[PDB]
């Protein structure tokens, strides 16, 4: 789910950087710490909206870096425990759907498919189809999956889904 | 130790606003336009393409004004801001079918008013076609 | 391996990390022949 | 075009007609005659589909007289032992064996080496136990020198068809094997060059089934 | 009198949304008037 | 379906 | 153990200077 | 509708006292089918000092 | 404004900063002052210090909790 | 054709025009280049797109302040390329007699009509869509107003986006004071104007400034009276703007962007009105008595309903519904691409222009954008471009089933309901009497997606 | 150990309870036994059999808790068996099964061909060996 | 009924429109499982809504 928030970030910088207008340096440094990463607390920070302001930049004794506290406001996205969200299929084994949300991806077991749902190795491309034939589940398909956990591992978020509630699948 | 479904989360996420896929769309377009073109840095990370596309495939609405109109017309009521975001990304069909999705609406909405709520929702999303 | 064309149907012997291409028509498709390891059929 | 085909669907109810549309489709026959030139994932083809004893008029202007999708049965309605309920049928087992509904399924498996990375790329080889590192355990005699399976051998269980690698910065194995456990034998063998250039091959994997207790047979309506 | 039965009564009946389909009242009447049928008619008019 |  | 002062950097003081390479 | 039902009472069941009670223990009937029989041993009968 | 801390610089303000501004200049630190082939990087803080140009602010934390921002070209050094 | 003229400026001016279209025959582009002809059979072995090249001559005028125009001719500019449905005009197998077909690997009794994209044959599902520039008035229960005059007006096969306007008519449930005296008053919402304007002040917009030419459009019976009085209530709200000017700084009021200055007002509710609304009777500046006629007319609908003497539009009725095949579904495709196709030539020159240097065409022209904009949509089958924030009709170009011939010929006349806000409001699955003739009632598949999905009757 | 899902077809010769299950099915699932005396030779001879045969077992569990796989068949004395030790055995006549939150247990019967048999009194099924 | 006469008036209403739907094309249920839905639903003195989860 994607939020708006004011998140605070201890910067280093180095004392090379410390030219003319350094703020302007550490204003773009912010733009790689934080942006593009996974904090295992927040979610994943896909994109920075603006800088509220920087904070007085403290020099650590011994190690000479001057570390800048600076607030910034920024747009995660956070899986929340057992919340329904549609997702995008990438790929289908035999262990079960592999489906992507956003920039995470989320794994569907077998168990936690219908009964009803059967996996076709024979049809191209596989797809997890019942024997009706009324609702089939290919490649990059959205579809409609509660996140029963989310684990996080190596300053990442993985998701497990399910679609045995009711009105979860294609629609 | 936090559910979605009954409304418990980290403290820290309660100030926060929620926002639309396709609004947060307009978002990364205002990100990805500066760093285009206003300054001279590094390619967008691998993160931000990935949610680009994410938003975009199931952007739900075209402009800002179909945007505020949504965002505008659920505020008047009393829904909660985790359901604001999740109301409006998920597009249930149905009152029944949001209910069930979303476990808090069954609390404090019925089965006529949201029905109301939902198909107002659809007259304002639009297809490509 | 000796492959067959899909245009003229005539053999090109074509050897590993070679162009796929009939020299005749220049067409693009190859074909196996057969394999000369024959296998047990039973009228069932 | 799947109502036509259908006798007297006046004295047939509408849920029947309905419910044959979607028989109609699923029943299993020539769909083409260029089916050995072109590969499909999945082709069923009927060894003898006759056309039927009772023909519409309009199954002329379909075409499907020339192309049909079953065969005629002389069906005897009893209950013999008991062994037929509402949902079911008795087959007759001598018939079976004079080619009363066998038909052949085609499975088509298709893999291309791309140099996708300047460092790692894909080729077709056998994928010698010492030459590579990581293999899965199965028979590699089937593959050629060429690293793909000529035609006329018989590929029963799991087995490589064709053989891919891929030259990790000493190379994994990375081959196709069979979908299923059936036993088949490959038809034709195809190699190509894809849009992109690199080398592209399609094999078609063709296999038996004869009827058994197990098939669901329909009739064209019901 | 068309009164809902079946599923579309049973999803009312666990759901106790306010408002069902057909909600419909049973109306019995006791004394001389329950039994004529003209003394049964102003009942009518001053229910309806 | 068996041999799957 | 000295700690009751903490030494600041100030972006106006930087303004000016040239780097020895 | 059946599997909103099961879910609601999946929870109920008949306790060593001859009582109907939930998870969190609450005395949903005094006693099974208010009389606390099973409801495949009944048999269907009519008797006939009322009639 | 309204500080009440000495304006003189203390001992250990003045063995800090030129040793944190020392530890900077090693490490591709600019220089405010004009340099004359003083290789050392205490040498360079040194001047420094002396010509007033040393960005370091040293924020004097008093024991009630409170804070004052002194500058080091504004403190009296003793040469 | 219909293109806008591209226009680059930064004293050089630009001027870049498309004069025509030139389509050859399907062609294989190999690395070597040479134009050898591509066979329908041959894509689906090597799993590549059916297609075949597109070329488009463009003409530039280019004028540097001198008083000397000079022009350039670029013949046959590859602008990209377009998959080609077998068996059609363009196709490799037209006008071929059963014997060719054999020589080609290929099928006398396939009947085509498909695309080969990638290797699998898609056909395009026909999606049936609301009948255009036509009034339907349709009751609705859950809206505040108690009937709606929808009318979706759009001109030929595609000039601009559809657009649609609702001449509603207030209901009589809601009261207040002088609600209730004046009680049932028409109101209508432009396409651009987020409020409900009343439909009276539309015409006083258009100059019809008098009263009673705005009787005159509307009710052609003056002597029946019935129609006249629901018309009285409508015009006291619109009374008090008895100005042409008047009327269109009304309108100008609500618009969707309002000007800061009072006269920008009037001018964009005169572009809303003449351009935006009704395009299909009238584009120009011309055609204001046109407009007004067919706005009456509206309005005259409205009034037999309401008054019931006219039976209301039939939701199902497949008269009200138009049928879209892979000619008007690609169609609208193509101006997708086109439109971007512009913007790339015109943001790739428009760094060129600002610096004074004239730019290549060649550069200019993006071939990706044409070729792979038809090509991944009929592959995935998520109709419209990718990047655009919306949300893809998906469902469109299928994989064809090929296991029976009377399954892939089923297909190919397969037939989709409606979607959305049309598809839900009415009711797809039940069987209407209309198709008799026209639809086969007895095929339809089993399951939730029961009626919406149909096919062609035979004739 | 849930199986994979195969039609199923009538069998009136099979009682009510009683389920028929092919030997492929039947090979592919396993139920762990404790060996006792009373049927040590019985596990003596299964374990002999392999994976080859269907009468065998696929897996066989030491007190430790290690599992050694008997397609390899090493070494003539890790065959061999102790007392209290879990073996893998392939399903066999007159084991239990059950399958369709009310679930009816079956005994399941080995039969020739793959379709599953029961004695109803069509659509696909998974059975599960406790 | 449950603003009216009350929560314990609508156990037996509850129990007869249960019946009376079922009883309609001549099906039948034992009482104590319907009373059993009854109970639960007001075991806690106001009208509960059956649990919309069913997840099981
Ligand atoms: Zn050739």
């Amino acid at each position: 789910m994607f939020y708006h928030i004011s998140l605070e970030h201890e910067i280093l910088l180095h004392p090379r950087y410390f030219g003319p207008n350094l703020l302007n340096t550490v204003k773009q440094k912010l733009f790689t710490e934080v942006e593009g990463t996974c904090t295992g607390k927040y979610g994943f920070v896909i994109a920075v909206t603006t800088i509220d302001n920087i904070g007085a930049g403290v020099i650590q004794p011994g190690r000479g870096f001057v570390l800048y506290p600076v607030k910034y406001k920024a747009i995660v996205f956070r899986p929340f425990k057992g919340e329904v969200v549609d997702a995008v299929v990438t790929q289908v084994n035999k262990v079960g759907l592999f489906t992507e949300i956003g920039p995470m991806s989320c794994f569907i077991s077998r168990h936690s498919i219908p009964s009803e749902m059967e996996f076709d190795p024979n049809s191209n491309p596989p797809c997890y189809k019942t024997m009706d034939e009324d609702i089939v589940i290919q490649q990059d398909d959205e579809i409609r999956l509660k996140i029963v956990g989310t684990r996080v591992d190596k300053n990442d978020i993985f998701a497990i889904g399910s679609l045995m509630d009711d009105y979860l699948g294609l629609v | 130790e936090e559910d979605a479904s009954q409304l418990i989360f980290p403290k820290e996420f309660e100030t926060a606003e929620t926002l639309l896929n396709s609004e947060v769309h307009m978002l990364l377009e205002h990100r990805k336009q500066q760093n285009e073109s206003a300054e001279d840095e590094q390619e967008l990370s691998e993160v931000f393409m990935k949610t680009l596309n994410y938003t975009a495939r199931f952007s739900r609405f075209k402009n800002r004004e179909t945007i505020a109109s949504v965002r505008s017309l659920l505020l008047q009521k009393k829904l909660h801001k985790f359901e604001l975001a999740c109301l409006a990304n998920l597009c249930p069909e149905t009152a029944e079918e949001s209910k069930a999705l979303i476990p808090s609406l069954e609390g404090r909405f019925e089965d006529e008013e949201l029905q109301q709520i939902l198909d107002d929702i659809q007259t304002k999303r639009s297809f490509q076609y | 391996m000796i492959y067959i064309c899909g245009e003229c149907h005539t053999e090109n012997e074509i050897k590993s990390r070679d162009p796929i291409r009939c020299r005749e028509c220049g067409y693009r498709i190859m074909y196996k022949k057969r394999t000369k390891r024959l296998v047990v059929f039973d009228a069932r | 075009v799947c109502a036509s085909i259908i006798p007297f669907p006046d004295h047939n109810q509408s849920p029947r007609n309905t419910y044959q549309s979607a028989m109609g489709k699923q029943a299993m026959g020539v769909y083409i005659t260029n089916f050995h030139v072109r590969m499909d994932t999945l082709a069923h083809v009927l060894y003898y589909p006759q056309k039927p004893l009772v023909t519409t008029r309009s199954m002329e202007y379909l075409r499907f007289r020339e192309l049909p999708a079953g065969i005629n049965s002389i069906v005897a309605i009893a209950s013999y032992t008991g062994y037929n309920q509402e949902d079911s049928v008795i087959m007759n087992r001598s018939a079976v064996d004079r080619g009363f509904f066998r038909s052949v399924f085609y499975r088509s498996y298709k893999e291309q080496e791309s140099k996708k990375g300047f460092d790692q790329e894909e080729v077709f080889e056998k994928p010698t136990r010492e030459t590579c590192q990581g293999m899965r355990h199965a028979i590699y005699d089937k593959l050629d020198d060429d690293g793909l399976i000529a035609p006329g051998v018989r590929v029963s269980g799991d087995d490589v068809i064709i053989g891919k690698t891929v030259t990790l910065p000493t190379k994994r194995d990375c081959s196709t094997f069979l979908r299923t456990s059936e036993t088949g034998i490959v038809d034709q063998v195809m190699v190509t060059l894809n849009q992109e250039g690199y080398k592209f091959c399609k094999i078609r994997v063709r296999s038996v089934r004869i009827p058994q207790i197990g098939d669901k047979f329909a009739s064209r309506h019901g | 009198k068309n009164v809902t039965l079946g599923v579309p009564r049973l999803k009312e009946l666990i759901n106790i949304s306010k408002k069902p389909k057909t909600p419909s009242l049973t109306v019995f009447l006791l004394g001389q008037s329950a039994r004529d049928a003209e003394r049964a008619k102003d009942i009518l008019c001053r229910l309806e | 379906k068996i041999h799957s | 153990g000295t700690g009751c002062f903490d030494l600041l950097l100030d972006a106006e003081k930087c303004k000016y200077g040239m780097e020895i390479p | 509708i059946q599997r909103r039902l099961i879910k609601s009472m999946e929870s109920v069941m008949v306790k060593y006292d001859a009582t109907v009670r939930n998870s969190i223990n609450q005395v949903v009937q005094l006693r099974y089918g208010e009389d606390g029989l099973a409801g495949e041993s009944v048999e269907f009968q009519n008797l006939a000092t009322l009639k | 404004q309204k500080r009440i801390t000495t304006p003189y610089m203390t001992k250990y303000e003045r063995a800090r900063v030129l040793g944190t501004r020392a530890l900077q200049i090693a490490m591709c630190a600019p220089v405010m002052v004009e340099l004359e082939g003083e290789t050392d990087p205490l040498l360079i803080a040194m001047k420094e210090l002396k010509a007033r140009k040393i960005p370091i602010i040293i924020r004097r934390y008093l024991p009630d909790g409170s804070y004052e921002d002194w500058g080091v070209d504004e403190l009296i050094i003793s040469d | 054709e219909d293109a806008p003229p591209i226009d680059l400026q930064a004293p050089p001016r630009y001027l870049l025009k498309f004069e025509q279209i030139y389509l050859s025959k399907p062609t294989h582009w190999e690395r070597d280049g040479a134009p050898s002809p591509m066979m329908p059979n041959e894509a689906r072995l090597r799993n590549l797109t059916y297609s075949a090249p597109l070329y488009v001559d463009i003409t530039k005028t280019v004028i540097k302040e001198g008083e000397e125009q000079l022009q350039t001719q670029h013949q046959k500019t590859f602008i990209g390329k377009i998959p080609i449905m077998l068996r059609s005009t363009y196709c490799l197998l037209n006008g071929l007699t059963d014997r060719d077909l054999c020589e080609l690997n290929e099928c006398p009794l396939d009947p085509g009509g498909y695309f080969i994209i990638n290797g699998s044959e898609k056909v395009l599902i026909a999606q049936e869509k609301m009948a255009t520039n036509t009034v339907y008035v349709f009751a609705k229960k859950d809206s505040k107003y108690a009937y709606t005059g929808e009318c979706r007006s759009c001109l030929e096969n595609s000039s601009r986006p559809t657009s649609t306007i609702w001449v509603s008519m207030l209901a009589r449930g809601g009261q207040g004071a002088k609600k209730s005296a004046i009680g049932q008053r028409i109101v209508a919402t432009l396409p651009y104007i987020k409020q409900e304007v009343p439909i009276i002040i539309v015409f006083r917009a258009l100059g019809f400034v008098s009263d009673r030419d705005i009787l005159e459009h509307i009710i052609y019976d003056f002597e029946d009276p019935e129609m006249m009085e629901m018309v009285k209530p409508s015009l006291d709200e619109a009374f008090v703007i008895q100005e042409q000017n008047v009327a269109l700084n009304f309108i100008g009021s609500r618009g969707a962007k309002p000007g800061v200055t009072k006269e920008k007002r009037i001018k964009y509710a005169k572009e809303v009105l003449q351009k935006e609304m009704l395009p299909h009777v009238g584009v120009s500046d011309f055609c204001e008595t046109k407009k007004a006629y067919f706005l009456g007319y509206m309005v005259h609908r409205l009034l037999l309903a309401a008054l019931g003497r006219r039976e209301l539009d039939d939701r199902d009725h497949y008269g009200n519904k138009r049928l879209d095949l892979a000619g008007p579904l690609l169609a609208f495709l193509f101006r997708g691409m086109f439109k971007n196709l512009l913007k790339e030539v015109r943001i790739y020159a428009q760094k060129f222009i600002d610096r004074g240097k004239d730019f290549n065409l060649e550069l200019a022209i993006k071939t990706r954008i044409i070729s792979d904009g038809l090509k991944y949509s009929l592959a995935t089958g998520n109709w419209g471009d990718q990047k655009k924030a919306h949300q893809a009709r998906a469902g469109v170009s299928q994989v064809l089933n090929r296991l029976t011939f009377a399954s892939t010929l089923s297909h190919l006349r397969r037939l989709n309901s409606p979607i959305g806000r049309d598809g839900k409001l009415a009711k797809p699955r039940q069987l209407h009497n209309t198709l008799w003739g026209m639809v086969c009632p007895a095929e339809t598949p089993e399951g939730h997606a029961v009626g919406l999905v149909k096919n062609l009757a035979l004739m | 150990d849930f199986s994979a899902r195969t039609v199923i077809t009538p069998d009136p010769n099979l009682s009510i309870d009683q389920v028929g299950v092919p030997r492929s099915i039947a090979a592919n699932m396993t139920f762990a036994e404790i060996v006792t005396p009373f049927n040590i030779d019985r596990l003596q001879e299964l374990v002999r059999r392999g994976n080859s045969q269907y009468p065998g077992a696929k897996y066989i569990i030491r007190d430790n808790g290690d599992r050694i796989d008997l397609r390899f068949h090493p070494k003539p004395s890790d065959l061999h068996l102790q007392t209290g030790y879990k073996v893998e055995r392939h399903m066999c006549d007159g084991d239990i099964v059950i399958f369709n939150m009310s679930m009816m247990g079956h005994r399941v019967r080995i039969l020739p061909w793959s379709t599953f048999r029961l004695n109803l009194s069509g659509d696909e099924m998974n059975l599960h060996l406790p | 009924i449950f603003t009216v006469l009350g929560i314990e008036a609508v156990r037996k209403a509850l129990e007869r429109e249960l019946y009376h739907v079922i009883s309609f094309d001549g099906s039948y249920v034992n009482y104590r499982h319907l009373a059993l839905l009854c109970d639960t639903m007001t075991c806690r003195g106001h009208l509960m809504a059956i649990t919309r989860h069913g997840v099981n």
